[PDB]
RNA sequence: GAGAGUUUGAUCCUGGCUCAGGACGAACGCUGGCGGCGUGCCUAAUACAUGCAAGUCGAACGAACGGAUGUUAGUGGCGGACGGGUGAGUAACACGUGGGCAACCUGCCUGUAAGUUGGGGAUAACUCCGGGAAACCGGGGCUAAUACCGAAUGAUAAAGUGUGGCGCAUGCCACGCUUUUGAAAGAUGGUUUCGGCUAUCGCUUACAGAUGGGCCCGCGGUGCAUUAGCUAGUUGGUAGGGUAAUGGCCUACCAAGGCAACGAUGCAUAGCCGACCUGAGAGGGUGAUCGGCCACACUGGGACUGAGACACGGCCCAGACUCCUACGGGAGGCAGCAGUAGGGAAUCUUCCGCAAUGGACGAAAGUCUGACGGAGCAACGCCGCGUGUAUGAAGAAGGUUUUCGGAUCGUAAAGUACUGUUGUUAGAGAAGAACAAGGAUAAGAGUAACUGCUUGUCCCUUGACGGUAUCUAACCAGAAAGCCACGGCUAACUACGUGCCAGCAGCCGCGGUAAUACGUAGGUGGCAAGCGUUGUCCGGAUUUAUUGGGCGUAAAGCGCGCGCAGGCGGUCUUUUAAGUCUGAUGUGAAAGCCCCCGGCUUAACCGGGGAGGGUCAUUGGAAACUGGAA
């Protein structure tokens, strides 16, 4: 994707399951490289909030940039500002196609919608970063049905959430209901996140 | 203050120096007057090469370069890395940056810019010091 | 002369249009004495807002149109209302 | 119809050929340290027949210009 | 409204220096895939090689070409004063905002009311002559007009006036009488009877309007007092002339004022604003691109023409600079678009088209337009997308390291399955386009009626971009990752080599034989088609403190007084409304910030609507406080 490297030493530099579910980190969940299994070391207040950061934007697979401008844009909503950027960052459309798991990761939900596998309201778009609301659906391209990556992908699912429905007969589902926080995963902090870009 | 007071004279900032006051001129010939222009790089030509004895704690020699600039002024340049093409009458280009180590400089060469050859043997920092990727 | 005419703005491949009261002279996205209304080609019923009053008073003071704002008026009926102004 | 600028204020001066200097005095707000600081501006006022005299309150309005100076005109002898 | 490091043996304060954010018309170094939107001589307002940027009308006119249409070199009309460029100058009514003109103009546009009557004289073109290579110049002769000049009738133009209603002194508006002036033109087309009539495009007079300009004014916005006096048509007045118009605008005569410590005069600097960046806000800095206004077109001055200029691509003259010559004499001004040289750290193609929008001309077809649409180049910026996806182990080969057992690179690879955003190949192929003109007709006003005019509806029509976007299939993981740092400040540590050497460094500071601070390798962290350095701006910096600081010892109380000016001022009553406060009206352009909707596969971007913003002005109210008064 726009990260093409290696996806393990990610979730234990940060000491999170990330792009998965104990599937990296459950076997040696010590830092990578030269160290982490010979020494630790305690880690400062800048590097703790980084640390927050990196376990948002890893776990979702985007660019700095575009994770920033995002933090900005959900910095006009009423409300919580983190709690803000979480549910604008799940209401991402990679989310809600991983969510419905065509496929088995954000990197691959990414490559789906990339290569266009799926259409919003009927129609196509072939960009990871589009915005779905409530009420829109999506699909499976009609054309993209029977393929074995998403005939295979399918076979799993982990838990559907209750803001999403799908109906594999048809392969089309849609988002219901905007989360708040409690619906989502909750092993972050939405608050260090706000420091660390407000110093 | 009382406020008559800063009615009579209002305040008055403090007067900032520059880093780089000579890349902060440039000149005409026909005026032959400079001008004030924000420059951040300029070009020269070396007067003069040596090194310099710095200042304690450090006791290493310091390669630098007396340059006459575009605009005329004359000016020592710090020549940073291992080794370099520069001696007399050669062209240099020229970026801000002070060497505290050594009195008289407040500028460095770039390297890499014009016939400064890049350094030798360079793997790392490449960017700086003006190296290609072998 | 003072003219009822067409402001080119939007951006590039994808224009759109003022609906203008301007003299001659002026260039063609400069300063103008009131704009009245808004056009956009690419749709396709092509997409007009008109005051009418206003611009029924420009013709009055003897604001000539275009020949494109001069059909855009008579699509909306306003030639024909200017017309029955005119016929008292 | 539509109205004139209006003032009123001080003699300074007679020595002109059928005319006088007329002294506005306003308090106005310094524009960053918020004091109250007393404005002055004097005007050359049309004096139709050399009435007025120094020590004299006095109002103007304004007219075409007569004079290099001059925009304005006598109205009233508002005091001595 | 976030702070961190750095003075000390350590501490508290003070105080500076630097740093963590954001922004650039950026440059440079290393690297480099694509799409969309934008931006791109900031320096030498230095110089210009070349090409194209202002033409048009044959329904104004005469001649020539022509087998009746069409063409033209000329005279004439309109436009050339727009559009386009740059920011030199300019510290001022130049600009912004708000008013005033009873003191002013205004072609083309609209409408209203009247009128285009009769004649004259030439002049180009042309032909000859002479000059000159030739253009091109003169001299003679011929000639047409919507070119020019007369007249009669017509001024809401003057002069003499009288009445009505009024304002803000100068005065205004309306009406009527007398006297004196001031005009024109035709072209096309139809019809009629042949005289006539008559539509449209033009012409002349007056009135209104709209639009565009002009003058005046209040206030506002830059540093210096190591610049305090300046002015002599300078200030006012009476007469006179002048401008589209008021006014020392100018002239003559009279008086000697006027401005100025509320910073005049002078020096240097600068186009001004909307707005842009930053900031909790006050404020700080800027005045790229977009819009408005101003100024200037090699430098200086001056006028003519014209509604409009003292004219970018006009004239004259002086000056600088340059070019061609047949060496006699001619011509010219890129700060128009490209481009060239030079300068510089640095900034684009000597491209396509008038299809669109808009302008000039024309009755229109049409022509012209380097405006404008577009395309090209530059990673310069903003946004978006990739450079594969899944699965796959106590874990290959290899690298690093080893406490020689292992640990790590690492599910990374290999292997298996899958996909085709992109790439390629072959196919399809929109928007943008409205029209105008012309051909039909239906209704009007006006016509003796036709022509014509206005309006309604149909038909027809023309795309540079461009076979571009977009869309369909087929094929391939295949061809698409680099930059910086890892002592703290601050995210991320080991090995070797070096040995106060080589070298690093934003501040503190590292390196003298065991360097996480140098160089390299591995590994890691931060970013990612960009990363970093440099330069500049704000903040942090309460480090110029109005909000928001201080002077015993840290920097800081004149050595002390007398006192002009200014600042500030005891208690009470009345009066006002200079300041203050307040209701109404008007405006503060669009674009931009902000909010709400919509559209581009989202985003950037674009559209619609609203809001905000002024020590804004007028008008109307209150008297508590400041101020004025008794
Ligand atoms: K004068
Ligand atoms: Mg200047
Ligand atoms: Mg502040
Ligand atoms: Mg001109
Ligand atoms: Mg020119
Ligand atoms: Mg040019
Ligand atoms: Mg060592
Ligand atoms: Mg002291
Ligand atoms: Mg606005």
């Amino acid at each position: 994707a726009r990260y093409t490297g290696p996806s393990w030493k990610v979730s234990r530099r940060l000491g999170i399951s990330l792009s998965g579910t104990g599937k990296e980190l459950e076997r040696r969940p010590y830092a990578p490289g030269q160290h982490g299994p010979t020494q630790r070391k305690k880690i400062s207040e800048y590097g703790l909030q980084q640390a927050e950061k990196q376990k948002l934007r890893h776990m979702y697979g985007l660019t700095e940039r575009q994770f920033k401008n995002t933090f900005n844009k959900a910095g006009k909503l009423r409300g919580k500002h983190g709690e803000n950027f979480m549910i604008l960052l799940e209401q991402r459309l990679d989310n809600i196609v991983y969510r419905l798991g065509l496929a088995r990761t954000r990197r691959a939900a990414r490559q789906l919608v990339n290569h266009g596998h799926i259409t919003v309201d009927g129609k196509r778009v072939d960009i990871p970063s589009y915005q779905v609301s409530v009420g829109q659906v999506i699909s499976v391209r009609e054309k993209s049905a029977k393929n074995s990556a998403i005939a295979e992908s399918l076979e799993v699912s982990s838990f559907v959430p209750e803001y999403v429905t799908f109906d594999a007969e048809k392969l089309t589902g849609s988002l219901n209901r905007l989360p708040e926080r409690s619906e989502l995963a909750a092993e972050i902090n939405e608050a260090f996140i706000v420091e660390f870009y407000s110093r | 203050p009382t406020i008559n007071q800063l009615v009579r004279k209002p305040r008055q900032s403090k007067i900032k120096k520059s880093t780089s006051p000579a890349l902060n001129k440039g000149l005409n010939s026909f005026k032959r007057e400079l001008t004030d222009v924000n420059s951040p790089q300029k070009r020269g030509v070396c007067t003069r090469v040596g090194t310099m004895t710095p200042k304690k704690p450090n006791s290493a020699l310091r390669k630098y370069a007396r340059v006459r600039l575009s605009n005329g002024i004359e000016v020592t340049a710090y020549i940073p890395g291992i080794g370099h093409n520069l001696q007399e009458h050669s062209v240099v280009l020229i970026r801000g940056g002070r060497v505290k180590d050594l009195p008289g400089v407040r500028y460095h060469i770039v390297r890499g810019a014009l016939d400064t050859a890049g350094v030798e043997n360079r793997g790392q920092s490449r960017s700086k010091y003006g190296t290609k990727k072998p | 002369a003072v003219k009822i005419r067409l402001k080119r703005i939007g951006s590039k491949k994808k224009p759109f249009y003022r609906i203008v009261v301007a003299d001659s002279r002026f260039p063609r996205d400069g300063r103008s004495i009131e704009t009245i209304g808004t056009y956009n080609p690419l749709l396709d019923p092509v997409e007009v807002k008109i005051d009418e009053e206003a611009t029924l008073k420009w013709m009055h003071n003897g604001a000539k149109p275009s020949d494109t704002v001069r059909n855009l008026l008579s699509r909306e009926g306003i030639m024909e209302k200017f017309h029955n102004q005119k016929l008292g | 119809r539509n109205q004139r600028k209006v003032y009123t204020g001080r003699v300074v001066s007679d020595k002109m050929d059928k005319t006088i200097t007329v002294v506005v005095e306003t308090y106005k707000k310094h524009g960053l340290y918020g004091k109250r600081v007393k404005y002055s501006k004097k005007f050359k006022a049309h004096d139709e027949n050399n009435i007025a005299k120094t020590g004299d309150v006095v109002r103007i309005s304004e007219t075409r210009p007569l004079s290099a100076t001059k925009h304005f005109r006598l109205l009233e002898v508002v005091e001595e």
